[PDB]
């Protein structure tokens, strides 16, 4: 039995254009644990991305926090690209400053 | 002011490539403090919180010795379980384990746990009595019989009631400045027009610890769940947590709604209005 | 600190 990830894309701190922050991609609720997570800037993968140590919730489903330092601007568009065995194609979720 | 210590482990077999991958993490309440990864170069249990780094080399030698033995035993058990189920060697499978203890404000043992899963479903777990097991299927009943013959429950219970609560007490003392803190949520509301007719009011709670929190929406003072939406609580990456709740409202009726935020770090609940 | 023994299944 397999379970598809939920995906949230957000900053660590309230976003202020030109100030240093952290871009987060939280993937959770998935099984099995093998997962591909890329953070994108204007469509291209951010090379320096770290992630938390693999852990899991009470229902046995896994969660991971992927993150990278960034300085947001007005026009730079960020997103999180997720691929998992349960997904036909990679799923992209855009960073929305208001979610 | 209750507290927990929990250790999680995940072993995944990799039939294409070589050996299984084993990752263990330890937590005190919502704060992770150790990790071990069988693929990592160090081959040591590693610190993941500042207040654990004051432990000396005997401690790190001990945790490394024990967690390496847990890793090796999981390897063996993936093969054993695959044989129990007559499963193909071509498939990748997962063993997950969670165990730990809860204590109250006085440091006294409240309860202890050990749960095992195979491919993300219950396999076997120590029961509430700390004396017997619940096996999820015929394969786990083989394990249960072995653990009964070995009197595993008694050895595990001694850890859960003893060793586990002692180290937890020590960690809560050594990390008191961060473990016994409460960061209250920083709260605000945002407003996002959907159409001329409708708008979304979003209630934010940011930078709080512990992760437990309640966000409630009301209309004219009456609780409101219709047209609500709650996101899962999520880590900020800095050891604090975030959550928001939203409601879709008729344009021009925003003023009637209130959001309510309850958290351990707030003396009184907070009320927000647009 | 972790429990010292994990058991074969």
């Amino acid at each position: 039995i397999q379970r598809t990830p939920k995906i949230q894309v957000y900053s660590r701190h309230p976003a202020e254009n030109g100030k240093s922050n952290f871009l987060n991609c939280y993937v959770s609720g998935f099984h099995p644990s093998d997962i591909e997570v890329d953070l994108l800037k204007n469509g291209e993968r951010i090379e320096k991305v770290e992630h938390s140590d693999l852990s899991f919730s009470k229902d046995w489903s896994f969660y991971l926090l992927y993150y990278t330092e960034f300085t947001p601007t007005e026009k730079d568009e960020y997103a999180c690209r997720v691929n998992h065995v349960t997904l036909s194609q990679p799923k992209i979720v855009k960073w929305d400053r208001d979610m | 002011g209750s507290h927990s210590m929990r250790y999680f482990s995940t072993s995944v077999s990799r039939p294409g490539s070589g050996e299984p991958r084993f990752i263990a993490v330890g937590y005190v309440d919502d704060t992770q403090f150790v990790r071990f990864d069988s693929d990592a170069a160090s081959q040591r249990m590693e610190p993941r919180a500042p207040w654990i780094e004051q432990e000396g080399p005997e401690y790190w030698d001990q945790e490394t010795r024990n967690v390496k033995a847990h890793s090796q035993t999981d390897r063996e058990n993936l093969g054993t379980l695959r044989g129990y189920y007559n499963q193909s060697e071509a498939g990748s499978h997962t063993i997950q384990i969670m165990y730990g203890c809860d204590v109250g404000s006085d440091g006294r043992f409240l309860r202890g746990y050990e749960q095992h899963a195979y491919d993300g479903k219950d396999y076997i777990a120590l029961n509430e009595d700390l004396r017997s097991w619940t096996a999820a299927d015929m394969a786990a009943q083989i394990t249960q019989r072995k653990w009964e013959a070995a009197r595993r429950a008694e050895q595990l219970r001694a850890y859960l009631e003893g060793t586990c609560v002692e180290w937890l007490r020590r960690y809560l003392e050594n990390g008191k400045e961060t473990l016994q803190r409460t960061d209250p949520p920083k709260t605000h509301m945002t407003h996002h027009p959907i159409s001329d007719h409708e708008a979304t009011l979003r209630c934010w709670a940011l930078g709080f610890y512990p992760a437990e929190i309640t966000l409630t929406w009301q209309r004219d003072g009456e609780d409101q769940t219709q047209d609500t939406e709650l996101v899962e609580t999520r880590p900020a990456g800095d050891g604090t947590f975030q959550k928001w709740a939203a409601v879709v409202v008729p344009s021009g009726e925003e003023q009637r709604y209130t959001c309510h935020v309850q958290h351990e770090g707030l003396p009184k609940p907070l009320t927000l209005r647009w | 600190a972790i429990f010292q023994s994990s058991m074969t299944k």
